[PDB]
This record gives C-alpha cells, sequence and structure tokens, in this order.
C-alpha cells in the first residue's frame, strides 16, 4: 500500500504570518509667522 | 509696580493660556527663547506685570500651568513658545480627575494642591505689590473645574483683597461633548461666586459662531478659538502694560461694572474681526468698531444681550485715537438703543485708551459687559442639571468619594437664586 503526503496548515500559522511593518518616519514640520515690527507710540512722546 | 500671577487649570486652560503668552509674548518683542528682539522702551518697560527677569535675560512668564494628567502640559512643553516655562513651573500629576468635580476637589486634587499654592507662593511675594490672579480654567471637565474652583478659594483666603479676575470655558447645552457638564457646571458656579471677582463666561459654542460667520473660517481649530480668547485676554490686562491718555486697571473694571455684591459674570467681544478678504474693505474708525463689538454674533458668549439688558457695561479701547470719537460713540448707543440698557443706572458704560494697539492692527476694543442675560445659561445648565438629578443620574461617582447629595441641592440652590437676582433687575 502506499503512503499519501501530508498536507497540512493550522489556521495560526497560515494567517498570523510575520507581516510587513508600516512605513512611519513623517514629521509635521510648522512654521512660525515673523514677529511683526513694533509701531507703537506713547501719547506723551507723540505730542510732547 | 503691578503684577499678575497667571495660573492656567486643566486640559483647556493650559492650551488656552499657551496661546495666551504666545500672544502676549509676540505684543512684548520676546522669542521662543525669551529674549527682547526689538527697539522700544515702550515695549519693555511694563514687562514685570507678566514676566521675572533671571540673570541673563531669560524673561520667563509668571505661569502656573498645573494639571492632574501628563498629557497636555508636554504638549505645551514641546509646541513653539512652550520652552518659556519653567520646569519648576509644572505641578504635575498622575493617573488623573476623568470628568469628576470631586476628584479635583475632595479627593486626588486635595493631595496635589498643597504643592500648587508653594509654586503661587513663590511668585506672589517675589514682588512688591499684586494686582492679582489670572485664571484660565474649564468648567465642564473634571480636572479643570475641581482643582480649578478649589484653587479660586485658596489664594482668595491667603489674599483677600487681590482682584481675581477668571476667565472660564461654561458648557453651553446644545452641541458640546462630555455627559457630565452639568455637574461639573453647576458645582462650580458655587465655589465661583463668593470667592472670584471677575468671572468671564467665554463659552466655545460662541466663539464658533464667531469663526463660521464673522471670520468666515472653514475649518476652525481649537486652536482658532484659543487665539480669539487671548486676543480678548490681552486686551483687557492693557493699561498695566502699556500708557494710555486714560488708564484702566483690573480693579478699575471691577469698581465700575460691579453694582452688588455677586453680580460678576461679564461678556466679551474683541473686534478689528474681519471676513477672509475683508481687509481690503473694512474702515477701521470708531463708529464701525462700536456697531461691530455691539453686534450679537460678536459675543464670545451665546447669551444673546437683545434677550436681557446691560446692567453696566466697559469697553477698553486701543490704538492711537481721539477721546470724543469714543465718547459721541459711548452716548449715541446710550441714546439710540436705549430698551437694552438699565434705567436706575445713569451712564451705563466707562471707556479707557491704550494708546499702543495690538501688533498689526492700527485700532482695537475689548469689551466686557456685566448683562442680566447670562442668566439664560444659568437656566440652560440648570434645566440640564435637574433633568438629570430629579432621577438620580451619574451620582455613584460623585457620592462614594466624599460628597453627600445635600451639597447638590445646595449648588443647585445657590445657582437658582443667582438666576432670581439677575432677574430682579430686568
Ligand atoms: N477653549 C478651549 N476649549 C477646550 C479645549 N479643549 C477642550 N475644550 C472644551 O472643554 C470641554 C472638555 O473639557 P476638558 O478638557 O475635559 O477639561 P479637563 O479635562 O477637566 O481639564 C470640551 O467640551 C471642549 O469643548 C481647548 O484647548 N480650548
Amino acid at each position: 500500500p502506499p503512503t499519501l503526503p501530508f498536507h497540512g496548515e493550522s489556521a495560526y500559522r497560515t494567517d498570523y504570518v510575520p507581516k510587513p511593518l508600516p512605513e512611519v518616519a513623517k514629521p509635521v514640520e510648522v512654521k512660525l509667522p515673523p514677529t511683526l515690527p513694533f509701531n507703537a507710540q506713547s501719547c506723551y512722546r507723540s505730542e510732547y | 509696580m503691578r503684577e499678575i500671577v497667571h495660573v492656567q487649570g486643566g486640559q483647556c486652560g493650559n492650551q488656552i493660556g499657551a496661546k495666551f503668552w504666545e500672544v502676549i509674548s509676540d505684543e512684548h518683542g520676546i522669542d521662543p527663547t525669551g529674549t527682547y528682539c526689538g527697539d522700544s522702551d515702550l515695549q519693555l518697560e511694563r514687562i514685570n506685570v507678566f514676566y521675572n527677569e533671571a540673570t541673563g535675560g531669560r524673561f520667563v512668564p509668571r505661569a502656573i500651568l498645573m494639571d492632574l494628567e501628563p498629557g497636555t502640559m508636554d504638549s505645551v512643553r514641546a509646541g513653539p513658545f512652550g520652552q518659556l516655562f519653567r520646569p519648576d513651573n509644572f505641578v504635575f500629576g498622575q493617573t488623573g480627575a476623568g470628568n469628576n468635580w470631586a476628584k479635583g476637589h475632595y479627593t486626588e486634587g486635595a493631595e496635589l494642591i498643597d504643592s500648587v499654592l508653594d509654586v503661587v507662593r513663590k511668585e506672589a511675594e517675589g514682588c512688591d505689590c499684586l494686582q492679582g490672579f489670572q485664571i484660565t480654567h474649564s468648567l465642564g471637565g473634571g480636572t479643570g473645574s475641581g482643582m480649578g474652583t478649589l484653587l479660586i478659594s485658596k489664594v482668595r483666603e491667603e489674599y483677600p483683597d487681590r482682584i481675581m479676575e477668571t476667565f472660564s470655558v461654561f458648557p453651553s447645552p446644545k452641541v458640546s461633548d462630555t455627559v457630565v457638564e452639568p455637574y461639573n457646571a453647576t458645582l462650580s458656579v458655587h465655589q465661583l461666586v463668593e470667592n472670584a471677582d471677575e468671572v468671564q463666561v467665554i463659552d466655545n459654542e460662541a466663539l464658533y459662531d464667531i469663526c463660521f460667520r464673522t471670520l468666515k473660517l472653514t475649518t476652525p481649530t481649537y486652536g482658532d478659538l484659543n487665539h480669539l480668547v487671548s486676543a480678548a485676554m490681552s486686551g483687557v490686562t492693557c493699561c498695566l502694560r502699556f500708557p494710555g491718555q486714560l488708564n484702566s486697571d483690573l480693579r478699575k473694571l471691577a469698581v465700575n461694572l460691579i453694582p452688588f455684591p455677586r453680580l460678576h459674570f461679564f461678556l466679551i467681544g474683541f473686534a478689528p474681526l474681519t471676513s477672509r478678504g475683508s481687509q481690503q474693505y473694512r474702515a477701521l474708525s470708531v463708529p464701525e468698531l462700536t456697531q461691530q463689538m455691539f453686534d450679537a454674533k460678536n459675543m464670545m458668549c451665546a447669551s444673546d444681550p437683545r434677550h436681557g439688558r446691560y446692567l453696566t457695561a466697559s469697553a477698553m479701547f486701543r490704538g492711537r485715537m481721539s477721546t470724543k470719537e469714543v465718547d459721541e460713540q459711548m452716548l449715541n448707543v446710550q441714546n439710540k438703543n436705549s430698551s437694552y440698557f438699565v434705567e436706575w443706572i445713569p451712564n451705563n458704560m466707562k471707556s479707557s485708551v491704550c494708546d499702543i494697539p495690538p501688533k498689526g492692527l492700527k485700532m482695537s476694543v475689548t469689551f466686557v459687559g456685566n448683562s442680566t442675560a447670562i442668566q439664560e445659561m444659568f437656566k440652560r445648565v440648570s434645566d440640564q442639571f435637574t433633568a438629570m438629578f430629579r432621577r438620580k443620574a451619574f451620582l455613584h461617582w460623585y457620592t462614594g468619594e466624599g460628597m453627600d447629595e445635600m451639597e447638590f441641592t445646595e449648588a443647585e440652590s445657590n445657582m437658582n437664586d443667582l438666576v432670581s437676582e439677575y432677574q430682579q433687575y430686568q
């Protein structure tokens, strides 16, 4: 009599295979608005 | 001279005060580093009202940031203009007061608050006088209102003459998250009325109404909302900070707005405000400023003043301007609009003039107003409170740590008689 080969994979090893890791290196670069020049005078200095 | 100690409580208070220290620093010419970057004595001479000095410059804010969850203060630190605060001016806290007034006021807050008044005390008698305390916090939240309003009573009993000026975000009922907003707000207003001097009701919902209708912001984020409030927060402390023809401190505001001992819930509106492409079209004269700050769309509190009167109002102007163009506008709103202004008080408005405008804008207005229309949400949060409290809503997480049921009925009773006190003058 012959001997059939064994085809068998358990479900944990079929669908929990080591997956490729996601590719994450994305910083959120934020600018800074430049500070406006200070246009403001005192009234005492403005007329006196 | 004069000194302000700024304490921020909770996630809302820390994120709304961080933008405040961004807009004050822009006004005083201070980098995220903390060095001056201009040539202006006026921009630097009244700096002790919000900044201390440490050896080689390094103008550190007088900020007492404090929270029971280490999630939002670190976000302030990592952001720009966030290294200005001292590492020991950060009262941390593990676990957390998860949306419970009691977890900030009876347990989990009483242990931390000993260290909080230490940091307050070093930044209180570190100078010569003290005008008062600026306290940004949140009524609609646990760690914000719990140790927030507790601190209000602690620094009142330690300094019972300083101005207790508090910016609070009241929970507006219509479109807002977290379900325990009625229980936090009603319990916190009770502590807020005999312990605070100038409570400024600044709702998130009405700030959204400013963003959608006035500014027409397509996607108003939470930084957009805090930018508006930080602008009003700079406009009220202007005369402690900059010269002017007619000056007005915070103690000016409390005397000339509060007729009777409680009566201290004001409405703010700040207005060089303009649409998206409307900077090329708006004028910036006083009459359009006055016509804008009295518009009900320009309230930070959705407590519509046409559904009420103006008990006493105030407008602290800023920028270069003439005194009569202030005066005739402050008189024309009284003569033309007479129904929404109370009669037993004459001349129901003060005005002040800062000669230093905000950065870029030639002229600006802030409008703090003691109006007898704030009781609309003193009824709104009370109806939300009693609808829950009748058939025994979320209370086992408010009882097992120490409060009894009588504190809830007394908190609603003080809410109710303050509603009746505002309805007295109507
Ligand atoms: N103005 C402002 N309001 C906020 C901010 N974050 C949350 N809120 C509001 O506050 C409510 C939640 O408060 P919460 O953060 O839980 O307070 P806390 O956790 O006790 O400090 C929500 O309804 C929000 O609308 C903020 O950064 N700025």
